[PDB]
């Protein structure tokens, strides 16, 4: 998906049990209802979706208003996007997401957004953080977060700052039972 | 001696459909039965509950075409439950009774536990049943295999290209298409034009 009614006039032909889609956004800068309306129906083409955030600053606020209808989304990327509380709110309203990653998170996170309201993404195994602008606070709710979901699989806590003694309460939320 | 009995567009009472409901006993061979396209002031309901009461009494009704009144899906599982006790039908028109996903999945259990295909025509009119319970609705169709001439018309429902594509699916899977009434929707372009088969479509 670079910067499209051929591809919407592509999968609605017919319909099959496709497994799995990807979905590489590239630069959404426009963004007109008739896009919102075509690339949200494509979506329900598989029995699971896999999407990608790449640099789009269009999606700024219209996460929860593209992915509406959009039931049907298995794990999800952030790549260099700017985002909202009430968008992470929508990212922890959802329950069959999976698999998430962030990049380049410039704002400080704010409280009631994705790292308070964690513990309701019951089935995630595969969580990826990169560059996100915190403090200590926020990683100690961050990590009681942590200590609710009880079936993640692999962790990524890169290149993060003003986290000083925040480790204590993510390791101590981690090492509490064979996970 | 009478076979069909079909009233539209009369005023009929809760007294009509009572007397009905008191002195249908005695006939027997009426096995078409159309009252729909009217309306009951009172106690459709409970007229409505103890004609179907009165309906499992007989053993050759095939056709049933049923009128809206009020408070009427309370009065849905007891016609769904003298149909579990009723294992054959073949017309069923149903008019304007306003229904959700909790009475089309009580359908869902009874087609799911009552195999009926022996019905050709069905109306379903004026419901708002959400876009979840038209997929699950397609679920239930899914199911079906032999109706033949239907009507799913209601209110002005924007329909999800989820609910489209299984309409393209299940319609393109049933064999006897030969008529389908679908009035107050919004197909524009690639909806539209993504359906067509051996039907007869009606907008």
């Amino acid at each position: 998906f670079y910067e499209p009614p051929r591809a919407v006039s592509l999968f609605f032909n017919w319909k099959q049990e496709f497994k799995t889609l990807e979905v590489t956004l590239r630069d959404i800068n426009k963004l007109n209802k008739q896009d919102i309306k075509y690339l949200g129906k494509i979506f329900s083409s598989a029995t699971n979706l896999r999407l990608h955030i790449k640099r789009c600053a269009a999606m700024a606020g219209r996460l929860s208003s593209v992915l509406r209808t959009c039931k049907n989304m298995h794990t999800l990327m952030v790549e260099a996007s700017p985002l909202t509380t009430d968008d992470e709110q929508y990212i922890t309203s959802v329950t069959g997401l999976q698999n998430l990653s962030i990049h380049r998170l410039h704002t400080q996170q704010l409280p009631g957004g994705l790292i308070d309201s964690l513990g309701n993404l019951k089935n995630l195994e595969r969580l990826i953080l990169d560059d996100i602008r915190m403090n200590e606070e926020d990683a100690k709710n961050l990590a009681e977060g942590l200590r609710s979901l009880k079936k993640m699989r692999l962790l990524h806590l890169t290149h993060l700052s003003d986290i000083g003694e925040g480790m204590d309460y993510i390791v101590k939320s981690l090492s509490e039972e064979s996970c | 001696d009478l076979q069909e009995m079909k009233l539209v567009a009369c005023c009929l009472t809760a007294n009509s459909v009572k007397v009905l409901a008191q002195n249908l006993h005695n006939l027997i061979k009426l096995s078409i039965l159309d009252i729909s396209e009217n309306y009951l002031e009172k106690d459709g309901n409970e007229a409505l509950q103890e004609l179907i009461g009165r309906l499992g009494v007989l053993g050759e009704l095939t056709t049933l075409m049923l009128p809206w009144c009020w408070d009427v899906h309370t009065s849905l599982p007891k016609l769904l439950k003298q149909l579990e006790g009723t294992p054959g039908l073949a017309k069923l028109g149903l008019k304007n009774w306003r229904l959700r996903d909790e009475e089309i999945k009580s359908l869902g259990e009874f087609l799911e536990m009552n195999p009926l295909r022996d019905l050709q025509q069905l109306d379903l009119a004026g419901h708002c049943v959400s876009s979840d319970g038209w997929l699950y609705f397609m679920n239930v169709f899914e199911n079906l295999k032999q109706l033949v001439f239907f009507d799913f018309s209601t209110e002005e429902f924007l329909p999800d290209a989820a609910l489209v594509r299984k309409l393209s699916q299940v319609l393109s899977k049933l064999t006897l298409l030969q008529e389908v009434k679908l009035t107050g929707w919004e197909f524009d372009d690639y909806d539209i034009s993504a359906i067509k088969g051996t039907f007869k479509l009606v907008t």
